[PDB]
RNA sequence: GAGUUGAAAAUAAGCAGAGAUCCGGAGAUUCCCGAAUAGGUCAACCUUUCGAACUUCUGCUGAAUCCAUGGGCAGGCAAGAGACAACCUGGCGAACUGAAACAUCUUAGUAGCCAGAGGAAAAGAAAGCAAAAGCGAUUCCCGUAGUAGCGGCGAGCGAA
RNA sequence: AUCCCGUGUGAAUCAGCAAGGACCACCUUGCAAGGCUAAAUACUCCUGGGUGACCGAUAGCGAAGUAGUACCGUGAGGGA
RNA sequence: GUGAAACUAAGUGGAGGUCCGAACCGACUGAUGUUGAAGAAUCAGCGGAUGAGUUGUGGUUAGGGGUGAAAUGCCACUCGA
RNA sequence: GUAACGCAAACAUUGGUGAGAAUCCAAUGCCCCGAAAACCUAAGGGUUCCUCCGCAAGGUUCGUCCACGGAGGGUGAGUCAGGGCCUAAGAUCAGGCCGAAAGGCGUAGUCGAUGGACAACAGGUGAAUAUUCCUGUACUACCCCUUGUUGGUCCCGAGGGACGGAGGAGGCUAGGUUAGCCGAAAGAUGGUUAUCGGUUCAAGGACGCAAGGUGAAGGGGUAGAGAAAAUGCCUCGAGCCAAUGUUCGAGUACCAGGCGCUACGGCGCUGAAGUAACCGAUGCCAUACUCCCAGGAAAAGCUCGAACGACCUUCAACAAAAGGGUACCUGUACCCGAAACCGACACAGGUAGGUAGGUAGAGAAUACCUAGGGGCGCGAGACAACUCUCUCUAAGGAACUCGGCAAAAUAGCCCCGUAACUUCGGGAGAAGGGGUGCCCCCUCACAAAGGGGGUCGAAGUGACCAGGCCCGGGCGACUGUUUACCAAAAACACAGGUCUCCGCAAAGUCGUAAGACCAUGUAUGGGGGCUGACGCCUGCCC
């Protein structure tokens, strides 16, 4: 039984696309997205591992005031998230 | 002076005035139930205020 | 030590409703609470008295018991006795002091305590510092007692008594000597009537300083204070009363 | 049957004579809170074992004692619960006021609270009226009548 | 009197029982201590249709503007 | 120093609702303030300041009531209800 | 077109920006805070945080500026905080009792931190977050595999968690100072380097405890319903318990200073010395020691363990080992001794906790300063009365006045000296006197001592700071409490005294009732009336 509150195949909303997100491509190796409010760090990462085939060394969430739940993930030494990035339309 | 005076407020946690004024005290009282009666049928918008979340953002851990 | 347990009600002058019926408590001092067999019915094991010491909740000290066969419990500390002293409870048994006994094969004319008035229940008189009861007589189904308040009272005599007075006869000798003494020792201040407004109590009101004006000594709630009896009337137990008190 | 993609109305891309947009009837979906009901909670959250909680239905069981009752485990579309302006039925039930004061009395069985249910509800088919003449279950209007009456025979109340 | 109730008593059965404003007699009327039952009657948060010697922004619902809003109050609540 | 107690000199000891005095808690006197800087304050001094002490958090007591080391004082700038 | 513009810490200049500047930015001065006016937290706010733009309104003036308006952004956790663990006060309460209804009592449980239980530190980075991201080095909980034992698991019976105040001595450290070591050094004037800076490093792992404390800590079997607790046996390189300390962590950094940038901000390269002595906490040892009485929470986690009663059981449960591999929810911004909370205000107010530098000093007081932070959102003049906040005053010294109200004077330390009365503890710092600066000396141990000698001033605790004292009476014994916002007392309370009730299913109190307090108490106790330490007393009248 597997999830907190069940909520959809969906959660990931959208990557968010500004001047910090870039930075942290390079630095970090690490995607940035806004996902479900009731979207969990396990749920999070079975999701873009098994989306993308590619691993995930951890998450990191935090809640925007308005409540929206926008998280960092990071990326393996292996996985390169420019080149990943790059063939989702942020480069 | 050093005791302040005359200030009926202070600052005291959600927690406490949930638990005096909340939502689920107003609930369980048969009498407090029809003051929710009353407050739907004057359709004021926030019906009972001082009610927290136990989750974040308003959370008073 | 599984007998000495922090298992207070706490506030402690407060009712069900939550008001505060009897009057002048709180303050006080922390206190847990030392249980005590009153029944004293472990029958036939021989046992040995080990340390006397002080208990919060009472005037007369506690006693350490352990049994021979190893258990311990906690007694009321008999008048002459000492650490490393011997007692026993059942039937036939000796008349040393601090030893347990139903009132019927007991001597005529001995020293005890810790009576109870109900077969059964456990022991309720004579539990204070220095209390002791005397044996006058017996007949048939009763055993005739006088109390330590000097009253003689018909209890069954199949009854439970343990033989001995009371230890620790000096606390009398107290002074206290100061507010501060019985303020900690759980007691309160208590406000007198003829001070009061009208409103109040009683003897309230009045312009300067007030005489007890209303013919009579009152209460609180309106009921003859200084001489009035008030031992409801028709009490089931009334027939065995033999006496008064001094 | 011709233009549409809610209001403010702008853009972008679509859907439209093989008949949309719309209008009507019937269905499907309906996150979380709320009778709330898997358990907790500071309503809209947290924990799970992912569960209609609790009661009467209905299948088995087997306590202190034979039978039995409590209890435990099951199946269950599973009836009930809560909400609802006034009207209405039942329970409790004021005081100010009037009497030029006031206690009988009046305000009144009114206001209020509490419980209950319907489109109305309650009543209702004579152990009834009435007078030697008769009528035939209730309920509502006109009337009898402010009459018969009751009343510190005062204020007032007042039928059939 | 009639109708209903706490306490205690405690009947009779159509040669009966109850009522006819204490009560008794005689007449007359009815059948108590089990139930059910439409209508005419009461009302308006509300829907449709009609009407007005009704209002016209200090009026008319508090509210002609995204009002029980803004704001005040710990709170019930008040309130443009 | 005594039959031993009693009693008495020096050391040790750290009691006390003990003392002086910051924080802390109060509110005695004055001055200022009086359409105030403030719907009780500022300033200069004042009492307690190891206790019947102060205080944070979370609770309890409810108006024919509560609470009151008792003034009818307090119970949300409201209190003979 | 007046009163006011919210403390008397305080501003000035040069330059810049711009239509315009006392008020916005920069520099230089100067001044103020520094047990705050500093930096962190809890509550509460609720976007105020950062950026770019705007200045209608708001800001007690202005304003190019802002906690204001518009536009866009910003809060990263296995270890921090909470929840997924535990319980207290209290709450709700199945069945149960009691009640016109609403509901009241109450057990089993279930909630409920302000408490228990649990695993991370340094350096680095960046407009706005950092124990959260980066680098290094850690730790807790699970799934592998090598050995294994045959059961596990829950219930369950124990151990344990586990608790007071006060006081004192010892050992330590944090922190400070001084020296050494290293680098730098003209500060325009008689002299002068005597000058200025730096000298740093956490968690964790491994390992030992002293004239620190103590002299059973920690075990093993056995009887008896008895596996734990308890009645008797032995045995202990006679020792234990700890904070600090030695190492790695850390041949790394960190680092004072030098060598180059190009315009309004930091950033590349380099990189010396990196120790000692003394003072030293309210910090740790210590849930330690002594003393005292008013006698000092619970429950789980943890460790045993024998049962009985159930489940889960031979692709399994418990133990150990390195190496692996794995890692839920919410909070995180910003203010928080306040222009953002609470006081209607950008209000002279209130507001829990943490960290505590130097010089002087007994000191967390005071004075001046450091780090850090600020100059109080109207200004410019002028120098009338009058008012306030202050400073002084010839001669007198309470003549003032309801009253010495107010002001003044006293004051620290050391030494001498100290009465009536007394409950023998006091009174008492009684009263009253003398000495204190600076320099130089005697001493195998008297915190600029003590003593001796000099020297300066009118004055030596020179400033801030810092008791006025005495004699006689009333009331209350005393510390205490009280009218928030006119009364602090002689009022209340108080220890002590007396009377009267109550024998337990107690009197009393609260409830329609059930039942609750009393009390998990029982006459040396519990309720009520009056008096109010202590001394001597307390008469007549039923």
């Amino acid at each position: 039984y597997p999830r907190r509150i069940l909520d959809v195949y969906q959660i990931l909303q959208s990557p968010i696309i500004t001047e910090a997100a870039i930075k942290n491509i390079a630095d970090e190796n690490s995607l940035l997205f806004t996902v479900d409010v009731r979207a969990d760090k396990k749920m999070i990462r079975e999701a873009i591992s098994n989306f993308f085939g590619v691993k995930v060394r951890k998450v990191n969430t935090l809640i925007r005031p308005d409540g929206t739940k926008k998280a960092y993930i990071m990326l393996n030494k292996e996985y390169n998230a420019s080149e990943l990035a790059k063939k989702i339309g942020i480069f | 002076g050093k005791a302040a005076l005359c200030l009926t407020k202070r600052s005291r946690s959600r927690k406490s005035l949930a638990r005096t004024h909340g939502f689920r005290l107003r609930m369980s009282t048969t009498s407090g139930r029809a003051l929710l009666k009353r407050r739907r049928a004057k359709g004021r918008k926030i019906l009972c205020t001082k009610t927290n979340p136990s989750s974040g953002k308003r959370a008073s851990p | 030590n599984n007998l000495i347990s922090g298992q207070r009600r706490c506030g402690k002058g407060r009712n069900a409703r939550g008001i505060i019926t009897a009057r002048h408590r709180g303050g006080g001092h922390k206190r847990l609470y030392r249980k005590i067999d009153f029944r004293r019915n472990e029958k036939d094991i021989y046992g040995k008295i080990v340390t006397i010491e002080y208990d919060p909740n009472r005037n007369a000290y506690i006693c350490l018991i352990h049994y021979g066969d190893g258990e311990k419990r906690y007694i009321l500390h008999p008048r002459g006795a000492i650490i490393g002293d011997t007692i026993v409870s059942g039937t036939e048994v000796p008349i040393k002091m601090g030893n347990a006994l139903p009132l019927t094969d007991m001597p005529l004319g001995t020293a005890i305590h810790n009576i109870e008035i109900t077969l059964g229940r456990g022991g309720q008189l004579a539990r204070a510092a220095g209390a002791v009861a005397k044996l006058i007589a017996k007949e048939g189904k009763s055993a005739t007692l006088k109390l330590p308040s000097g009253e003689v009272r018909l209890i069954s005599k199949n009854c439970s008594a343990t033989v001995g007075q009371v230890g620790n006869v000096g606390v009398n000798q107290k002074r206290l000597g100061r507010a501060g003494s019985k303020r900690w020792l759980g007691k309160r201040p208590v406000v007198r009537g003829v001070v009061m407004n009208p409103v109040d109590h009683p003897h309230g009101g009045g312009e300067g300083r007030a005489p007890i004006g209303r013919k009579s000594p009152t209460t609180p709630w309106g009921y003859p204070a200084l001489g009035r009896r008030s031992r409801k009337r028709n009490k089931y137990s009334d027939n065995f009363i033999i006496r008064r008190r001094s």
